């Protein structure tokens, strides 16, 4: 699958943001904040 | 581009490189245009902003995808090396207030 | 943006789209 050497050596965090249906994408907004 | 809206949940991923303090994005499956370079040593926490238009509005998922760390990984030092994705309950929802 | 846009039969769950209040009262009188 994924490179595990690569994995281990990288500093890339990620997530994600599940909008279900009949919720507007328009009034949600997805990111990070300080 | 033209989706239904509605035949699947629609699935935005963040992604944080911290070695050059980059910010991405994902629609589904595709990059998006918009990005961000973050100064060195910025904090940056998940956040959604919402107005609720239904009992469900959105799911928080601490995942990963190919070739990037889970959110815990960088969130706990004692998962640095991690790849498995954890919830620990001190990560936790709050709500500005 | 739509006219830009074996069998499955699988389509949309559709019950979790809000109304409001001119909308329902439409719904209710249209239902009657």
């Amino acid at each position: 699958r994924d490179d595990y050497d690569f994995l281990m050596q990288t500093s890339t965090y990620y997530y994600s943001v599940r909008i279900f249906p009949g919720q507007e994408p328009a009034n949600v907004w997805v990111g990070w904040i300080t | 581009p033209g989706q239904g809206r509605n035949n699947n949940g629609l699935e935005i991923g963040c992604v944080v490189d911290a070695a050059s303090g980059l910010l991405t994005f994902i629609a589904n499956g595709k990059e998006l245009s918009t990005y961000y370079q973050v100064e060195p040593s910025t904090k940056l926490f998940p956040a959604v902003f919402a107005q609720a238009t239904s009992p469900n509005v959105f799911q928080f998922e601490l995942g990963r995808i190919k070739n990037v760390m889970p959110l815990s990984a960088g969130l706990f030092k004692s998962e640095h090396k991690n790849p498995v994705p954890q919830c620990p309950p001190r990560l936790h929802v709050q709500f500005l207030s | 943006m739509a006219l830009y846009n074996g069998y499955s039969p699988r389509a949309i769950d559709m019950s979790n789209v809000t109304l409001s209040r001119d909308l329902h009262a439409m719904a209710e009188m249209m239902a009657e």
